[PDB]
RNA sequence: CACCCUCGA
């Protein structure tokens, strides 16, 4: 889906398997978490399905021995001191030591500066200890979590829960038109764009010669040249786009190990998963109902969450039994206007935008005559091929970007019994719709239930609507308390702020950094996990926040600021937490998810509708369902659900003629299925009848 | 305490900003009008902007042309930027042709009479030794904000590329009221609109749509039954 | 022995079915709901079930 | 600063603890 | 209604449209109309409208736990591709807007679509079946904007004031009207008390008779009110004739005014009440100011000043295990125990601490959601937490959400937090397979009959009168008196009836037997109904939906298995004691039970236990053995003395629970009798369900019980 | 004594239970009108005995199923239980 | 720019001082831009006069109880603030009420002076008693909207003289609200739907008419500036 | 369609 998906899969520990352990032989101990665990395997990435506990990610500084275990670095402590030396520890030899937790107040020599000390002691004990007792101490604060978990911002003030769906959603970003850093970030987004892969870097210093959207050239010092090729359009396995645009331009010096190119959720080198948005948080007309979203309408006018998906579609001519299945453009029985996008071979052509139904690939096959309708062979005197043609499945359109061919005849190697083979391939370019789901970091997500046009969306002061309404109700129940943080912070870094410096640093800004005491607009922050921005040090920020360019501050200290109803002017009586945050746009998308089905396939045994949007199958009416109707009473509707709308051969057809005739819906028949149950009873030697009320058996 | 009429009064910031205001307002009434003509401003201004685009060695966005930096995707979010007038009121049709090396900027384009660009400077493209660049650019004039036309739904065919038309003129609308809410017989508000726009039209051009806008539709009101 | 086949312990109470050469009377709603007849319950018992529905005399001119 | 090894921008961070090993 | 996707409903209505396409001559012949609809020509969106009107469609979402989870709405054709779902109907089918999705179902036949129309439409549906209670209410924002312009603020600009000196009274406005132009001009708040002369609404029954009384208040009398501009916008919403309600709007009252509606009024001024409740809730929580900020979530101001005491005391217990004054395993719970009065502290000082402009509180004490103890963990400080043992750590999460936590500290809320979502899981299964055994139990079980006629039913202890002579509710009034039917004639100590036979006891009814002295009835129970096959329904009593006597045909069976299978998502006793209780296990407890009324033998050692009975009327010694690790349960002895721990010399009646745990049901079948067990499980499972905050009417219990005696063994062929 | 039915909601389904005994027994009455009033449709252009047609004014395009539930809170059915 | 056609007015009539009307199909989102607009210009923007103060006789620093009368002052003060009148002169005016013994006050035994005139000669003011007589002034002025009492404070002399709250707007209640309605085929057009309950002084009709043409010279304000493009 | 994986409320 995007770069860290892939990465995190990478970097996956799975426990079932064979010569591992059975799904079902799986108890709640093998699942939860082990003391052992800290710094190899990541207590918070997990899955929330039926595999939780089951699979987790490897812990960032985590390696794996010639023998198989996990290590993990440690800091070696002489005499109370803190030394660079740096030794990785199994669980077991972990456990022979005592080790302080890495956010220990150290002196700039190395000795602790309190005596007692948080310690972690064998059997997953954690206690107090004197400074002369700690052996190893942790390397950093961020020791225990996964990659995705790293890049949570104010990680520690989130619940474990919330945690969890915010490092699996984070993976379920979709790659944006254009990408976006986000404003608020931990650090470890630059580490996992390159470590992913998915971006371009030199591997040799140099200059770069030539520089194209196709390629890019680097000219090394020593004389040499290497030349990168970006992928551009690529489909992903989940229909994603990976594509790859170069960053340097012509004639730039590159260091080694640069970033010369990033490809999706990526800026610059660094993840974006998503895009900084500004946000308000307050209830709206009901629109932002728990957890609904109101989006504003500049989203879609500018693509700010645009989003790029790619179908790959398959045929092939085989040879059957009456001859040979053959791809033409001439179509029986097919008009010369459906026909009008295809070229001499019957594949549609580059650049032609296709709806559903419509003819990628005409191919005909040759049917029998002993196989036709004694209704069909009328129709065909009273007037050898059917159409079997490739089209567009139902919810898919775009334009076709590429097209491949393989012919038996011309040298390429097919299956045997094919003779062509045809993948088109599509390309959509989905704005973002009623329905779609976003989410942030801290499993804060939500699908849009309204995008408003940017004239009615509540805007600040100076007149800048908002971008994102959520509802507050949906905030303190989940312990997601990041969010709010993350949203001062995100406003501190668009707007800047600026510390007073004259008599003396703030007493708050004592343990910031002097990189800090000043920041432009749209400046990129780190809050690393365990450590970073502590609320002392936003209150201040947001005291100190850079006003705008008439030269008003917008948002007060507490962080709210004054809004105007779009809709009616009156501005809202109380002022309202307004801030910036980082949405991610989730592959969970109505344009795939929205199905519905009159009818379609059967399956041949039980004849009940196929299953699935793919097969164009229906729902299924399951048993609880079925207890629903029972408690309402409604026995028809019941009997309706599972005889003519379902197995009911002859009635579900003599229903769709009523309809078309207008007449009424004839009587329900006997589901084919229980012919089935009663024809599987027989098999097992019982001789299961049906009798009538005067006694003799019925057939 | 009876009426005296309004005045209107403009003040001008910047070329492209101005401050309108509005006294003497019924106490209350201030905020409404300035929600009302804000609302009006960002949605009902006629402005023009480019309907489609068609490069010669490309046949849909979704590909590169040889020696160009920016792919066919982001030349595309480059020209949405592109800021233009039109007198012509029907389709109407500019040209780009340049070859690399170079950076091409919007000022390259040639527009045929009737229609303007405003900001020659922005970045389009940037070409190498191998880079040509022939473009045409379908221009018509409206209004808020219409998805790129189909070419199902259009008589174009395939080397047509549709784009989404950015047609307002106005920028950035906002008000504020002082309110003299002294004890006594007069009471009333002062409303101050600030109005700002992307050099297509000026202020005061955008204001006075809006004010015929308005005056047009309230007009339905007079009308007895 | 249709309601209890399909409840739980299916072949253990398919083969007490057969020993005993057990007729099943098809009045219950797990079964009808099974061979999909009307369910005897609701608007499927015989009171409601079996009606039929005349206008009274009074009508319009045409 | 935060990442100074590559090349990358300069993302300034609220760090109090020094990274003694890199990731 | 309900919005369905266009694109949705074309295809699901496909045969309709190439019927009305090729009647339109919009196609030349229903082939020719599906080609049509295939390509989306634009004809069909024109047409599609005739097809789909008043055709209603059915929603479900999964798990359908009740039959709530399937309703019937109008279909309303709307751009985009999502349904849109009505905002009340949620809690219905407990269904949030983060990526749910439901399933539509199109009924076809006549019967279908009458069903859907009148069974299952949504509006017809506002009553759970399970307890009575309203759910399609104001829940969430809604409750939370009519707590806040229902609001009494002392301060509040616009406030009435008394005539003194020079100027008369201030803030008496003449017309409800006359107040909202002055909150328009900026003079009256919405929440300042004032007096108002209404004319459109019924004054209380209390000062409606004194000021009226001889004639009912008829619209357009006038009368003065003390109230807020708010409150009367309120008021304007429910139905003209309600009496004024001049409470502030919390949750509780929002739900006791709806359920009075329900009982009351019709069905259909409920629906759309409802709905106007739903507007109002939401235009006034958009401008209650509720919004989250890092500076409303205060925390403790003396936190440290609270925290280090209860580390202090986790620090006592380390030197008396230093030098061995405790044990290991002691000291565990002594540290527990310090803790646990550290959180109730710090939630004392946190409601005194948090101010009620904070809009969290405004959030919690309006009644819309959540707890005051997850604003303790967000404000406060998160507790002890537990590993996945089971006992609480002996070291705390001193940290909160907004401090901090430590690195440490998160990986050790892991644990707990882990185990949780693992658990909770295993629970839901479960509880899934309790529901699908009660359903299959009683899927048979229907209202066959009207009245059985039986004399039979159960005494309900109404009441308990103290004794001073003060009568205190029962609380399981509710689940075991309403939606009953007499099974004797209510008597005071006058003369008197209060309520007659086979009337619904409904709250107004109930308070009749309250204020008249009466403590206890007996009421008519399913248990108790003798019919052959089916259920009467007197004895059933009110169908809970539908606020009436249950129809013939409802299969009732279901819908108590659905009811009692609903609510088990949320258990620790615990569920497992719900299924021993269904099974009829010999229980983990085994408590033994007085065989015969008689004279106690307490013969306690420690070695073991002994007690024996002696017969008060003839018979002989029962002697019984049990382990000294149980212990008696304090029986309510002879002595009137609840707290009577079973000596010898106590007068025990036959079948008398002896030590506390829980008595086998199958032996107190073969004591007491059917009805006794029957009503021994009933109130059994039901501690358990109400131990947890959960309200099951007695009357789906006793459903499933009817079912577990329905079969009698055989001694002699 | 209530806000205009709109859509659905009409006739009031409290009306509605007046002239019926049970929720279950006004569903067939309803439907079975309706399939009646179908074959009046159908059955306007030939043939006789055709089933009673639209006893109260039908409303343009109205389904069959709400003019049987017009005429239902009306009082112009019978029934045979 | 081009045009954007067919929107019509229609008015109910609920009551004959009471209509709703309805403007339909307005483009997205014109409904809720000309709406609030309407209603507050409706509301504070209609010209129409009004009770400024009054004086009861016998009352000077009490205002609690008038003797022989049932209502208190307040009461007093409140039947009277409904009482809808109109001025032809743009000065204050002053009117007088008096009568003497048992019987019932009306707004018929009101006296108006030149220029002036009652349209609702049939309010109940007060109910007098046996040997009961009450005397009141009433000064009445032209406005528009409703002003307080507070600021009226200078209106009464140190003697008696007792502001009240000044209703001048014509209009009494106005409230409105916007559905969606689909012209073509989108679904994105608004449909505005006003209610307003007026007094007897006007009819709907000609005060959503005085709105409007305040509201068109308003607009025309900013009309007069350019003159370019927009539809009819 | 048999199993398998990953995922969503």
């Amino acid at each position: 889906n995007n770069p860290l998906s892939g990465l995190t899969h990478k970097r996956r520990l799975s426990a079932l398997g064979p010569g591992g352990l059975s799904r079902e032989r799986a108890g709640l101990e093998v699942r939860d978490v082990h003391p052992s665990h800290y710094g190899r395997m990541c207590p918070i990435e997990t899955p929330e399905g039926p595999n939780i506990g089951l699979i987790g990610s490897l812990s960032v500084y985590a390696r794996v021995n010639p023998f198989g275990f996990i290590e993990t670095p440690y800091r070696k402590v002489v005499d109370g001191v803190v030394s660079d030396e740096i030794v990785y520890l199994t669980a077991d030899e972990e456990d022979r030591h005592v080790v302080a937790q890495a956010n220990s107040p150290i002196d700039a020599d190395g000795r602790f500066v309190e005596p007692r000390v948080l310690v972690r002691r064998k059997a997953g004990e954690v206690e107090y200890v004197p400074s002369s007792e700690v052996d190893y101490m942790d390397v950093s604060p961020r020791q225990m979590v996964s990659v995705a978990t790293a890049m949570i911002p104010f990680l520690e003030h989130d619940d474990a829960n919330r945690a969890l769906m915010g490092a699996n959603m984070q993976r379920q970003a979709v790659p944006l038109v254009r990408s976006e850093a986000p404003l608020v970030g931990t650090g470890m987004e630059l580490r996992a764009a390159i470590d992913a892969g998915d971006v371009v870097v030199a591997e040799e210093s140099g200059v770069i010669e030539e520089v194209s959207a196709d390629y890019i050239t680097v000219m090394h010092d020593n004389g040499t040249r290497r030349t990168y090729r970006m992928r551009k359009f690529a489909r992903s396995n989940h229909g994603t786009c990976a594509n790859q645009c170069p960053i340097v331009d012509a004639g730039d010096r590159v260091e080694a190990g640069q970033v010369i190119a990033d490809g999706p959720c990526t800026d610059d080198g660094e993840m974006a998963l998503g895009k900084n948005l500004l946000v308000a948080i307050m209830p709206w007309e009901g629109h932002n109902y728990e957890d609904a979203i109101i989006l504003s309408n500049r989203l879609v006018e500018e693509d700010v969450l645009t989003s790029i998906h790619i179908e790959e579609h398959e045929i092939d001519a085989r040879d059957t039994k009456l001859g040979a299945e053959e791809i033409t453009r001439d179509i029986p029985n097919i008009s010369d206007e459906v026909l009008a996008d295809l070229d001499e071979r019957g594949i549609v052509r580059i650049g032609a935008e296709v709806r559903d139904g419509d003819i990628l690939v005409g191919k005909v096959t040759p049917k029998g005559e002993t196989e036709l309708t004694p209704e069909e062979r009328l129709l065909r005197a009273i007037f050898e091929v059917r159409d079997t043609s490739l089209k567009v499945p139902h919810g898919e359109s775009g334009k076709v970007i590429g097209i491949r061919v393989f012919s038996r005849e011309d040298e390429d190697e097919l299956p045997a019994g094919v003779n062509e083979l045809v993948r088109v391939y599509v390309a959509q370019k989905r704005k973002i719709s009623d329905g779609d789901k976003l989410a942030g970091r801290h499993g804060n997500k939500g699908v849009i239930g309204k995008i408003l046009p940017v004239e009615d969306m509540p805007f600040l002061a100076d007149g800048t609507p908002v971008d994102i309404i959520l509802n507050t109700h949906g905030v303190p129940r989940r312990m997601n308390i990041g969010q709010i943080l993350e949203t001062h912070l995100g406003w501190c870094a668009h707007s800047g702020w600026k510390v007073d410096a004259a008599k003396g640093v703030p007493d708050w800004a004592a343990r910031l950094p002097d990189e800090l005491l000043e920041a432009q607009p749209n400046a990129i922050v780190s809050t690393p996990v365990f450590d970073g921005a502590q609320e002392a040090e936003l209150q201040g920020l947001l005291s100190c926040t850079l006003p705008n360019r008439d030269g008003d501050v917008l948002v007060d200290a507490d962080g709210k600021a004054m809004l105007f109803d779009g809709r009616s002017g009156e501005p809202f009586p109380y002022p309202v937490t307004v801030g910036y945050m980082y949405i991610m746009k989730l592959h969970h998308l109505v344009d795939d998810k929205i199905h519905a089905r009159s009818t379609g396939p059967y399956s041949m045994i039980t004849q009940q509708p196929l299953g699935g949007k793919a097969q164009f199958g229906g729902q299924r009416f399951g048993e609880m369902e079925c207890w629903a109707m029972q408690a309402y009473g409604a026995a028809y509707t019941l009997q309706e659900l599972l005889t003519i709308k379902s197995d009911d051969t002859v009635g579900r057809v003599k229903v769709y003629e009523a309809i078309v005739k207008g007449e009424n819906i004839p009587e329900p028949g006997i589901p084919e299925s229980f012919k089935v149950l009663l024809k599987e009873l027989q098999s097992l030697c019982l001789n299961v009848e049906v009798l009538s009320s005067d006694g003799a058996a019925i057939e | 305490l009876i009426s005296q009429r309004p005045t209107l009064s403009e003040d001008v910031l910047t070329d492209n900003r101005s401050q309108f205001v509005i006294e003497p307002l019924e106490p209350g009434f201030g905020y409404t009008l300035g929600n009302s003509l804000r609302r009006t401003l960002l949605s009902s201004i006629p402005g023009a902007a480019v309907t489609s685009i068609r490069i010669d060695g490309v046949l849909h966005e979704f590909t590169t042309v040889p020696g160009v930096k920016e792919d066919v995707t982001e030349i595309i979010l480059n020209l949405k930027s592109l800021v233009v007038s039109s007198e012509e009121d029907e389709p109407v049709t500019m040209y780009l042709r340049k070859q690399g090396p170079g950076e091409v900027t919007a000022g390259d384009i040639v527009p045929p009479a009737g229609v303007t660009v405003h900001n020659p400077g922005m970045h389009i493209a940037t070409l190498n030794d191998k880079g040509k660049l022939e473009v045409e650019l379908v221009v018509e004039r409206g209004r808020g904000y219409v998805p790129a036309v189909q070419n199902r739904a259009s008589g174009a065919e395939i080397g047509r590329i549709p784009v989404d038309s950015i047609y307002s003129p106005v920028l950035k609308v906002t008000y504020k009221v002082d309110a003299t809410r002294v004890e006594q017989r007069t009471d009333f508000d002062k409303l101050i609109l600030d109005v700002e726009t992307k050099n297509s039209i000026s202020p005061r051009d955008a204001l006075a749509s809006a004010g015929k806008t308005l005056v047009e539709l309230f007009g339905l009101a007079r009308e007895l039954n | 022995w249709l309601s209890a086949a399909s409840f739980q312990e299916t072949t253990r109470v398919l083969t007490d079915a057969a020993i005993n050469c057990r007729s099943d009377k098809l009045n219950g709603l797990k079964e009808n709901v099974i061979i999909g007849k009307l369910i005897p319950a609701g608007t499927g018992i015989n009171r409601y079930r079996n009606i039929a529905v005349q206008p009274t005399e009074e009508a319009r001119a045409a | 600063s935060n990442n100074s090894v590559p090349g990358a921008p300069n993302r300034v961070s609220f760090a109090k603890l020094r990274e003694p090993l890199e990731v | 209604q309900c919005g369905l996707p266009k694109l949705m409903a074309l295809e699901l209505f496909k045969p309709f449209v190439m019927k009305r396409l090729v009647d339109l001559n919009h196609a030349q012949n229903i082939k020719s109309a599906k080609r049509m609809v295939e390509r989306q020509r634009p004809q069909v969106w024109d047409v599609l409208e005739e097809v789909i009107a008043e055709h209603p469609v059915l929603l479900n979402r999964a798990p359908t736990l009740h039959r709530l989870g399937i309703q019937a709405f109008e279909p309303m054709l709307v751009e985009g591709k999502a349904i849109q779902l009505h905002p009340l109907v949620c809690e219905a089918f407990n269904a949030d807007f983060d990526g749910d999705q439901m399933a539509v179902h199109l009924p076809l036949s006549a019967e279908a679509q009458a069903e859907a129309r009148i069974l299952m439409l949504s509006s017809n549906n506002i009553l759970s079946p399970a307890s009575g209670r309203p759910l399609a209410m104001p829940r969430l924002d809604m409750v939370t904007g009519l707590y806040y312009l229902t609001t009494e603020v002392p301060g509040d600009t616009g406030e009435y004031q008394p005539a003194s000196g020079d100027h008369p009274e201030t803030g008496v406005y003449s017309s409800p009207a006359e107040a909202i132009m002055a909150a328009d001009r900026g003079v009256l708040s919405v929440r300042a008390k004032i007096k108002v002369r209404l004319t459109q609404l019924r004054p209380p029954v209390e000062i409606e008779a004194e000021l009226f009384g001889h004639s009912g208040w008829q619209p357009g009398d006038a009368w003065m009110a003390e109230t807020t501009l708010g409150r009367v916008m309120f008021n304007e919403l429910l139905p003209l004739g309600y009496p004024f309600v001049n409470k502030q709007m919390h949750k509780k009252v929002q739900a006791a005014i709806i359920n009075d509606l329900a009982e009351r009024y019709p069905m259909i001024v409920v629906a759309q009440t409802v709905d106007k409740l739903k507007d109002a809730g939401f235009y006034w929580a958009t401008r209650s100011g509720v919004t989250v900020s890092m500076a409303d979530v205060l925390v403790p101001p003396r936190k440290k000043e609270i925290l280090d005491h209860y580390e202090e005391r986790a620090d006592k217990v380390e030197k008396q295990f230093q030098r061995g004054a405790l044990n290991h395993d002691e000291r565990n719970e002594a540290l527990v125990e310090i803790w646990k009065e550290a959180t109730d502290e710090v939630g004392q000082a946190l409601r005194e601490h948090y101010p009620d402009d904070n809009p969290i509180i405004t959030i919690v004490d309006s009644g819309a959601t959540g707890n005051f103890t997850q604003t303790r963990t967000l404000a406060g400080m998160k507790g002890l937490v537990t590993n996945p043992k089971g006992e609480f750590i002996p070291r705390p999460v001193k940290s909160s959400f907004r401090e901090g936590l430590t690195v440490l500290e998160y990986f050790i809320n892991t644990h707990g937090a882990r185990k949780g979502l693992a658990d909770t899981a295993l629970r839901t299964a479960d509880s899934g397979y309790l529901t699908r055994r009660l359903v299959d139990v009683s899927q048979d079980v229907i209202v066959r009959e009207h009245d059985c006629q039986t004399e039979r039913g159960i005494v309900v202890e109404l009441a308990e009168r103290a004794p001073d002579g003060t009568l205190i509710r029962d609380p399981y009034i509710e689940t075991s008196a309403y939606a009953r039917t007499l099974g004797t004639d209510a008597v005071d100590e006058a003369g008197n009836v209060i309520v007659e036979r086979g009337q619904d006891l409904g709250d107004p009814e109930i308070d009749a037997l309250l204020a008249a002295g009466i403590t206890q009835v007996k009421v008519r129970s399913v248990l108790t109904c003798a019919t052959s096959t089916g259920v009467c329904a007197t004895c059933y009593g009110r169908s809970m939906a539908t606020g009436k006597l249950v129809d013939i045909g409802e299969a009732v069976g279901i819908v108590a298995a659905q009811s009692i299978g609903e609510p088990g998502t949320q258990l620790t006793g615990g569920l497992p004691r719900v299924q021993e209780l269904f099974e009829a296990r010999v229980p983990r407890g085994k408590a033994p039970i007085a065989d015969v009324t008689g004279r106690v033998r307490l013969e306690d050692g420690e070695r073991f236990y002994k007690i024996t009975i002696v017969p008060d009327d003839g018979g002989e010694e029962v002697v019984y053995d049990k382990i000294s690790k149980r212990q008696r349960l304090r029986v309510f002895k002879h002595e009137d003395g609840s707290e009577r721990v079973l000596s010898d010399g106590d007068h025990v009646e036959v079948g008398q629970q002896l030590m506390e745990g829980s008595a086998d049901p199958h032996e107190v079948l073969r004591v007491q009798g059917p009805r006794e067990v029957q009503i021994h499980l009933v109130r059994e499972v039901q501690e358990v369900y109400r131990a947890q905050g959960v309200s099951i009417h007695d009357k789906h219990i006793e459903v499933i019980v009817r079912q577990m005696l329905r079969r009698v063994t055989i001694i002699d062929s | 004594g209530y806000d205009t039915p709109l859509g659905i909601t009409n006739p009031p389904i409290d009306e509605l239970l007046d002239r019926v005994s049970s929720k279950y027994a006004l569903v067939i009455y309803a439907a079975k009108r309706a399939r009646q009033i179908n074959d009046y449709y159908n059955q306007l252009g030939e043939g006789i005995l055709e089933y009673v047609g639209p006893l109260v004014e039908p409303g343009l395009q109205e389904k069959p199923l709400s003019i049987a539930l017009r005429e239902i809170h009306a009082d112009l059915l019978e029934h045979t239980e």
